[PDB]
């Protein structure tokens, strides 16, 4: 006897890391309301969720 | 016989006259009290990110 068989297949996956699952990009903009200019502005900012 | 009676960086004349920094308390202006800060750290909450 002779047997002939042929086919195909498809696959798709998705892997996620639960420690770093996204990256946040924030657009900020400084301003001055005082009296003198400040050169080399180096501010520190927080990011609170709840 | 000393220029820093209390051991802090400012001398006797600087402390007595108040010629030192203006953000240090008045009680520090006598020579026998040291202007030595006490800084501590206090935790408020902890966040765990499972990997």
């Amino acid at each position: 006897a002779v047997q002939d068989s042929n086919g195909e297949s498809w696959n798709t996956g998705l892997s996620i890391n639960k420690g770093e699952s996204a990256y946040i990009n924030a657009n900020v903009r400084y301003y001055n309301t005082g009296t003198a200019p400040m050169y080399k502005v180096t501010p520190t900012t927080n990011l609170v969720l709840d | 016989l000393e220029s820093n009676t209390a051991g802090d960086p400012y001398t006797d004349y600087e402390k007595a006259s108040g010629s030192f920094d203006k953000a240090i308390k008045t009680e520090a202006r006598d020579p026998l009290v040291a202007a030595y800060p006490i800084v501590g750290v206090g935790m408020e909450k902890l966040i765990i990110s499972t990997n």
